RNA sequence: GUUGGUCGAUUAAGACAGCAGGACGGUGGUCAUGGAAGUCGAAAUCCGCUAAGGAGUGUGUAACAACUCACCUGCCGAAU
């Protein structure tokens, strides 16, 4: 499985189901038309991160916020933070307000156990 | 974790924790999650867990004794029949009674196909139909008794037959084979080996469910009281209609032998 | 009858079916124990084969 | 067997089969000892049972 | 046994079986003395209890 | 190589070798952006369940993965 990526809302797209193969292992513009329905979420902005799934003669990936799929988006910032934890590039601080509610969404999609783990949280695979 | 060194993974003070547990609570169960993946595992034990709750414990858990000794119960290396520790394996503590953590573990199974060098914990079969696989090395499906032929330039299973039976080990490739196929032959979780509950050591002929034999025994019993109170003449409540038909066989065998009015 | 298998388990474990025997694990089942019947029923039972009794009745 | 016949008495009388105070005490009285083991499994089957049906039934 | 024979008897008749005049009537003649307690139980059982159902069904 | 020493560790609460098992979830709330739960790459470091399973030694699906070993068990019975 070789993913692929997707900006909103877009089908067929040539530079992202030509050299990283047409999704399904043929058949491109099969997970293009899938996609674009639902991936049309927040605005196109910066690339998203999807991870493909195959089905029998059909290529669709379900983003529903799966972990992956916020990663860029969330922060809303075009650079990055690079070497983080000392000095942060941007000043792009994401709220609390929005931190919750899109942990919360990864946390049913994750294979995640506790609701009280989301406490425990964050560190290692975030802040760092 | 953080401390990823050899330096404490602490002996006296996680016996402890091990300690206060047993204590606590009425059952200590032994099951085995070494069968069990730990993705897997988290499912089982997340039913459980609201229950009361589960710890794993290294060879500070066989040591019993000591926290049979702090409560008083029985659970231990003496009094129990022998601890069934695995690799891998825990005790679990629940609030549930024995005929209920059999029922819970055995809803809530999650499909796995079987594992190398393990002994197949049932008979693992293949169905008839088309393997989904190319054609290839045909030859070793036969190896496995898997039987197939080449039918439209593809292999396809002929027949359905069982591939090897219980207690003999899986092979490197009955496993990689099965999962092809999309076959998971056991559905895996934790076997329950002993339950210890209130005093009491039950082996799994008590967890189990399966009775209708026992129903047969009550069917039985029934029946002598039945053929007992025919003959006796003893108007008692169930005897009482059974000893007039007794007086009545006597009426009735002279008629039917003989064509005798009366 | 309470009576009838409290005498039928007698028979199995191989201990007389008198009234001694019999009245006791009446006593055990938790229903009172009338004076005439478990006397009666033992002296009654007595010299009788049950076992051909049980594997007869048609 | 010992053990049939012990939750047997218990439904003919009419009582209800618990542990302690009819189902151990009846084995008992006979002068059989009744293993801890086995009775749960024999009471189970008169929990969420209709007995009756059993009862009517002779083999 | 004994004490069968003679409340049944006494029903094909369509006589009641008191205890002096049919119920112990019967096995007095054969020299056969009824036990008075289990004499009782006979007594008991006619009275009371639909006799017709009984002799009706076949075993 | 073999010898006796010295200073620390770990060890009958069963360690250390070797099989056999497990080596996951919080987790791709995040950055290389085409991308990387550890893994073509980089500053980083603690929990859940814990006895365990590195926010990572490699094998690798340009993804996941399981696999390996380092971590501990079952086996093992005395040192390492």
């Amino acid at each position: 499985d070789v993913f692929v990526r997707v900006t909103g809302g877009e089908v067929g797209a040539a530079s992202s189901l030509a050299p990283k193969i047409g999704p399904l292992g043929l058949s491109p513009k099969k997970i293009g038309e899938d996609i674009a329905k639902e991936t049309a979420k927040d605005w196109k902005g910066l690339r998203v991160t999807v991870k493909l799934t195959v089905q029998n003669r059909q290529a669709k990936v379900s983003v529903v916020p799966s972990a992956a799929a916020l990663v860029i988006k969330a922060l809303k910032e075009p650079e990055r933070d690079r070497k983080k934890v000392k000095n942060i590039k941007h000043s792009g601080n994401i709220s609390l307000d929005d931190v919750i509610e899109i942990a919360r969404i990864m946390r049913n999609r994750s294979m995640a156990k506790e609701m009280a783990g989301t406490v425990k949280e964050i560190l290692g695979t975030c802040v760092s | 974790m953080a401390i990823k060194r050899t330096k404490a993974e602490k002996k006296v003070a996680y016996d402890k924790k091990l300690c206060q547990l047993l204590d606590e609570y009425t059952k200590v169960l032994i099951a085995v999650a070494d069968n069990v993946g730990s993705n897997q595992l988290q499912e089982i034990r997340k039913g459980l867990r609201g229950d009361s709750i589960v710890l794993m414990g290294k060879n500070t858990l066989i040591r019993r004794c000591i926290k049979v000794h702090a409560d008083n119960t029985g659970n231990k290396e003496f009094l129990e029949l022998m601890p069934l520790l695995v690799g891998n394996v825990g005790l679990i503590f629940t609030k549930g009674d024995l005929k209920e953590v059999r029922e819970e573990v055995a809803k809530y199974k999650v499909g796995a196909p079987a594992r190398v060098g393990l002994v197949a914990p049932v008979d693992v079969v293949v169905p008839p139909g088309n393997t989904g696989l190319d054609p290839s090395q045909t030859s070793f499906f036969q190896v496995l008794n898997i039987p197939t032929k080449i039918n439209k330039g593809t292999v396809e299973i002929i027949t359905p037959v069982e591939l090897i039976k219980k207690g003999d080990k899986v092979g490197s490739s009955e496993s990689a084979l099965l999962a092809k196929l999309g076959i998971r032959p056991f559905s895996y979780g934790l076997v329950i080996t002993n339950v210890y509950d209130s005093g009491s050591v039950f082996s799994p002929e008590v967890l189990d469910l399966t009775e209708d034999d026992l129903m047969e025994k009550f069917a039985s019993g029934v029946s002598m009281v039945a053929s007992v109170s025919l003959a006796i003449s003893y108007p008692t409540i169930a005897a009482a209609p059974h000893m007039f038909l007794n007086g009545y066989k006597n009426v009735l065998a002279v008629a039917v032998e003989t064509e005798y009015s009366y | 009858v309470a009576c009838t298998l409290a005498a039928l388990i007698l028979h199995d474990d191989g201990i007389p079916i008198t009234s001694e025997k019999i009245a006791t694990v009446v006593k055990a089942a938790g229903i009172k124990v009338e004076a005439y019947w478990p006397a009666l029923f033992a002296k009654l039972l007595e010299k009788r084969s049950v076992d051909d009794l049980i594997l007869s009745v048609g | 067997m010992k053990f049939i016949a012990a939750y047997l008495l218990a439904y003919l009388s009419g009582n209800a089969s618990p542990s302690a105070e009819d189902l151990t005490s009846i084995l008992e009285s006979v002068g059989c000892e009744i293993d801890n083991e086995k009775m749960e499994l024999m009471l189970s089957q008169v929990k969420g049972k209709d007995i009756t049906e059993l009862l009517a039934a002779g083999r």
